[PDB]
């Protein structure tokens, strides 16, 4: 009966693997808007 | 005289929309 | 499609997002265009991929 | 009665509502918080 209270009121190891994957997938998309030393980030502009 | 702003002089940096995105 | 400069591809759909009278377009986290406003009729349209 | 401030290059954190309006902000060069 106390497990149920302590949880109903701790899953950080499961939350961290979700967070890490999302933080990496966002960094991947946010790189589609860097120049890396070009005139723009859009191929329809070059 | 001089006075103190508190949180004043914020403008929308441009067009574009946005929902709940800490920009 | 091309909306006065915005060049893209996708399905266009009627929106329901109240684009404040002064907001040209919709910005999505990770920064991809996902809504536009039609210049002539001034209605918001979502741009699904 | 009127005031005159001046503008400098800062970095801010704007909180956007669900209608798309700025409701709060953070000036990121005030203190440690
Ligand atoms: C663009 O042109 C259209 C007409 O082709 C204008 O349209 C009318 O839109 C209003 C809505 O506010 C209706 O009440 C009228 O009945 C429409 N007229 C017709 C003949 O359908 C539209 O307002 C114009 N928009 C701009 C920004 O110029
Ligand atoms: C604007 O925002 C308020 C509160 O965030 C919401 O209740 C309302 O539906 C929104 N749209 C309006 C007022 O058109």
């Amino acid at each position: 009966g106390k497990i149920q209270d302590s949880l109903s009121s701790a899953l950080g190891k499961l939350q961290n693997v979700v967070n890490q994957n999302a933080q990496a997938l966002n960094t991947l998309v946010k790189q589609l808007s860097s120049n890396f030393g070009a005139i723009s980030s859009v191929l329809n502009d070059i | 005289a001089y006075t103190n702003s508190f949180t004043r002089g914020v403008y929308y940096p441009d067009k574009v929309f946005r929902s709940s995105v800490l920009h | 499609f091309n909306f006065n400069g915005l060049t893209g591809t996708g399905v266009l759909t009627e929106s329901n997002k109240k684009f404040l009278p002064f907001q040209q377009f919709g910005r999505d986290i990770a920064d991809t265009t996902d809504a536009v406003r039609d210049p002539q009729t001034l209605e918001i349209l979502d741009i699904t991929p | 009665a009127y005031y005159v401030g001046y503008l400098q290059p800062r970095t801010f954190l704007l909180k956007y509502n669900e209608n798309g309006t700025i409701t709060d902000a953070v000036d990121c060069a005030l203190d440690p918080l």
